[PDB]
C-alpha cells in the first residue's frame, strides 16, 4: 500500500475525470503507464455516453 | 487480497454525477453508434494493456471481460432507446446500463493502476537480481555482470529520482538519498568482494565478506522501497 494506495484515487480520477480537479508510477519516460494509455479512450467513452443519455 | 472496493467507492460520486440526466430517431442512432465505437476503441486498449501487463494478468483480463459485458448491455439498451426516444423506461434502462458500464471502466483503471505500481516496484527486484549475478560470477563475468547492473541501475535512478523529488517530508527526503546512496557504495564493494573471491576461492573470509556485502545490498534495496511506499 503506502503512498501509492492512498493516492490511487486521484490518479484514476485524473485520467477519467480530469475536469474534476500526485505521485507518478512511470518506470521510464519512453513507456506511458496503463492509466496514461487508457485515459483518452476512457474520456471519449464518457463523452459519448453523456451525449447519448442527454438526447432530446 | 485485491480490495478495489474502497477506491471504487470514492469515484462512484463522479460516475453517478456524469450519468445524471441534466418514432425512430436517426440522430439518436448515430450517438448510439458513437458510444459503440467508443466502447470498441476502449476495449481494444484494455485488451492490449491486459496482455502486455506482467502483473494481475488474470485479474485484468476479467476486468476487460466485465467491461465488454457491460458494453453489450449498454449497446442493446441504447439501440432499444434510439428506436423510440419518447419512453422513460427505455431511457432509464439505458442510463442505468451506462452507469454500470462506466463503473466497470473505472474498476479496470483501478486495477491497471495497481499494476503500474507493481511494474514500478519491480525495478528494485531487477536491480537486486542484477547484483546476484555480480555476486555469483571468472574475472570476465564480473566486468560484464557489473555492466548489466549499471544499466538497470540507471533505469532505477530515474524512478528513484522522481520519487525523491515527490517527497514532501524533509526527513523522508534524506532517507531516500541515504538508502539510494547506500546501495550505490555497497554495489561497488560487492564488485571488490566478488573480485577478492575469484583470486582467493579457498579463503573462507572472502566468501564470508561477499555474502555479507550482498546482505548490505539487500538492506538498501529494502530501504529504497520503504522510503517509496510511505
Amino acid at each position: 500500500d503506502g503512498q501509492y494506495a492512498m493516492t490511487r484515487a486521484q490518479r484514476v480520477r485524473a485520467a477519467m475525470f480530469p475536469e474534476t480537479l500526485i505521485p507518478s508510477t512511470q518506470f521510464d519516460a519512453a513507456h506511458p503507464t496503463n492509466v496514461q494509455r487508457l485515459a483518452e479512450p476512457s474520456q471519449m467513452l464518457k463523452h459519448a455516453v453523456v451525449n447519448l443519455i442527454n438526447y432530446q | 487480497e485485491i480490495r478495489t472496493l474502497t477506491v471504487e467507492r470514492l469515484l462512484e460520486p463522479l460516475v453517478t454525477q456524469v450519468t445524471t440526466l441534466v418514432g425512430r430517431s436517426k440522430k439518436a442512432h448515430v450517438l448510439a453508434a458513437s458510444v459503440e465505437q467508443a466502447t470498441q476503441n476502449f476495449l481494444e486498449k484494455g485488451e492490449q494493456i491486459a496482455k502486455e501487463s506482467q502483473d494481475l494478468k488474470e485479474e485484468l483480463v476479467a476486468a476487460v471481460e466485465d467491461v465488454r459485458k457491460q458494453g453489450e448491455t449498454m449497446r442493446i439498451a441504447s439501440s432499444e432507446f434510439a428506436d423510440d426516444p419518447c419512453s422513460s423506461v427505455k431511457r432509464g434502462t439505458m442510463v442505468r446500463a451506462a452507469r454500470a458500464l462506466l463503473s466497470a471502466v473505472t474498476r479496470l483503471l483501478i486495477l491497471a493502476d495497481m499494476a503500474d505500481v507493481m511494474r514500478l516496484l519491480s525495478h528494485l527486484k531487477i536491480v537486486e537480481e542484477a547484483l546476484e549475478a555480480v555476486k555469483n560470477a571468472n574475472e570476465q563475468d564480473l566486468a560484464n555482470r557489473f555492466k548489466e547492473f549499471g544499466k538497470e541501475m540507471v533505469k532505477l535512478n530515474y524512478v528513484a529520482a522522481r520519487r525523491q523529488q515527490e517527497l514532501k517530508d524533509p526527513h523522508c527526503r534524506d532517507e531516500m538519498a541515504a538508502a539510494r546512496g547506500a546501495l550505490k557504495k555497497n554495489a561497488t564493494m560487492l564488485y571488490t568482494a566478488s573480485q577478492a573471491f575469484l583470486r582467493h576461492p579457498d579463503v573462507a573470509a572472502t566468501r564470508a565478506n561477499r555474502d555479507y556485502v550482498f546482505k548490505q545490498v539487500q538492506e538498501a534495496i529494502a530501504g529504497i522501497s520503504s522510503a517509496a511506499q510511505a
